[PDB]
């Protein structure tokens, strides 16, 4: 059963900036192409970033960019995402996902359909 | 007399084994065309090709002589047009598992392609015919992963229409199996027969074991943001280099009665060697080489084993013994691959599953380099 832990959110004012942290458990950390999601309050969860497992490569979503650095630390088995310059349309509950195949860059899986294994979600609150 | 019987069948091989679709498949699948996810796909899909594989392999090698060879060329003709239909038109998970069905009929039904041509052609004529039938598919493959890179990249050529040109060529290379003509009316005695059968069946199972991990162990020695690119040209390229061996295989005046075994050897070395390469070396380039060597070196010598199996045969068994070979190899890939990759075996990352597949290729050399006693 993969564990994932979201931790970082809350109220930020707008201009400020976050740090989320996403401790997984459970799985081979270093194999797998982790994710961020968020569901804002009345839409359906949307890809945010994604660093492949290597870490050479962060896709990201065409609004965040330019603000999100995905990270991860295969050390503490841990992934961030930093939001700088936060506007009031990031708020959500930001979920970390985990590839359900390992190697899902290498083959060539598409982003928006390769994460499950979703968390509990951490709440931001960029309030302007 | 042999020309004909070798146009035909090369040009079906040419025309079945180029398929621009093939290097596209999980981006086509789980893309915005069918949306099937990673999980479904890894699961529930991609299995069912190898219990099919396996188990229509039976059928296959237990018949295939019986028919006629033919019947059987023509039947993976059509399995080849069904699968393709199905994955241009068929959308959910129980279709992609009919589509994996009839794929392992098609690649199961592969055993009558190399098997066909030694029951038409003269005894004289079989070295030489035995090297364009390999390289002629790996010449294919090689073609179709060319023109699909240039079609995606240059034509931005979606992958819709890739499945279409592979259709369209399948297609062509059913309509090319009605003319081939029509052959006429315990084997494991001899060593040689037992020997290039038992290279085949370890062999086989170590090579398609690292198919499916030369290009994550690429991406992990050298993290690059288009490694797609280069792993996609590297496996072109080390196909090319298997198809001009397997082709130089026919040309080459070699005494092959006393080279036969002193090829197994050197090249045995060559499969072991390159794989630690790969393993061990940091620059990529020294591992794509590695790659090239080992693709190269194995087409070499799954040339010579075929040859060398039909001349020592004494019954037209062709497809009894080329079938059982690369079923027993089916065998050992799965029992290995559930206990090196598998969770629920060793679950060995690819850093170090290339230590297990050079030295699992080190063993197989070690039979064939050890049998001198005196
Ligand atoms: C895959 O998802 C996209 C976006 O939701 C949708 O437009 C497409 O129709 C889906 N796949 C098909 C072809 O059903």
């Amino acid at each position: 059963q993969v564990q994932l832990v979201e931790s970082g959110g809350g109220l930020v004012q707008a201009g400020d900036s976050l740090r989320l942290s996403c401790a997984a458990s459970g799985l081979t950390f270093s194999r797998y192409d982790m994710a961020w999601f968020r569901q804002a309050p009345g839409k359906e969860r949307e890809f945010v970033a994604a660093i492949t497992w290597t870490g050479s490569i962060t896709d990201y979503a065409d609004s965040v960019k330019g603000r999100f650095t995905i990270s991860r630390d295969n050390a503490k088995n841990t992934i961030y995402l930093q939001m700088n310059s936060l506007k009031p349309e990031d708020t959500a509950v930001y979920y970390c996902a985990a590839a359900q195949v390992p190697y899902g860059s290498t083959l060539k899986f598409n982003l928006r359909t390769l994460f499950g294994s979703w968390g509990q979600g951490t709440q931001v609150t960029v309030s302007s | 007399s042999w020309i004909y019987p070798t146009v035909i069948l090369c040009l079906f091989g040419f025309f079945s084994m180029m398929r621009p679709s093939e290097p596209f498949l999980i981006p086509y699948l789980s893309g915005p065309d069918k949306n099937l996810t990673s999980a479904e796909i890894t699961n529930e899909i991609f299995p069912v090709w190898t219990y099919s594989y396996l188990v229509l392999l039976l059928p296959v090698f237990v018949l295939t002589d019986y028919v006629r060879y033919k019947p059987v060329i023509i039947l993976q003709g059509i399995s080849f047009i069904i699968t393709w239909l199905l994955l241009l038109f068929g959308q959910g998970v129980k279709t992609m598992q009919v589509v994996e069905f009839f794929y392992g009929m098609v690649t199961a039904a592969e055993v009558a392609y190399y098997a066909y041509i030694y029951s038409v052609v003269s005894p004289e004529h079989y070295q030489r015919v035995s090297g364009y039938c390999r390289s002629v598919t790996l010449a294919a493959y090689t073609a179709g992963s060319v023109l699909a890179q240039l079609l995606v990249s240059l034509a931005n050529m979606s992958y819709f229409y890739l499945n279409v040109i592979s259709l369209a060529s399948v297609s062509v290379a059913f309509l090319f199996s009605l003319f081939l003509p029509m052959p006429k009316k315990e084997c494991y005695s001899s060593k040689r027969l037992f020997y290039w059968s038992l290279w085949w069946a370890f062999a086989t199972a170590g090579f398609n074991q690292v198919l499916n991990y030369v290009q994550i162990l690429w991406d992990y020695k050298a993290p690059s943001q288009d490694s797609s690119i280069y792993n996609g040209a590297v496996e072109a390229i080390a196909t090319f280099g298997g198809a001009v061996a397997a082709f130089a295989v026919g040309y080459v005046k070699v005494n092959w009665d006393l080279l036969g075994e002193l090829a197994l050897v050197v090249f045995s070395v060559v499969n072991a060697g390159s794989l630690f390469l790969m393993h061990y070396t940091a620059n990529i380039w020294a591992c794509y080489a590695g790659y090239l060597i080992f693709k190269s070196s194995y087409m070499l010598l799954i040339t010579i084993a075929v040859f060398q199996i039909a001349v020592n045969l004494n019954v037209e068994r062709y497809a009894l013994v080329f079938g059982i070979n690369t079923f027993i190899a089916l065998v050992i890939q799965t029992i290995m691959t559930v206990i090196v990759v598998d969770q629920r075996g060793l679950n060995l990352p690819v850093s170090i599953q290339f230590l297990v597949y050079g030295s699992y290729f080190a063993v197989i050399a070690g039979i064939f380099l050890m049998r001198s006693m005196y």
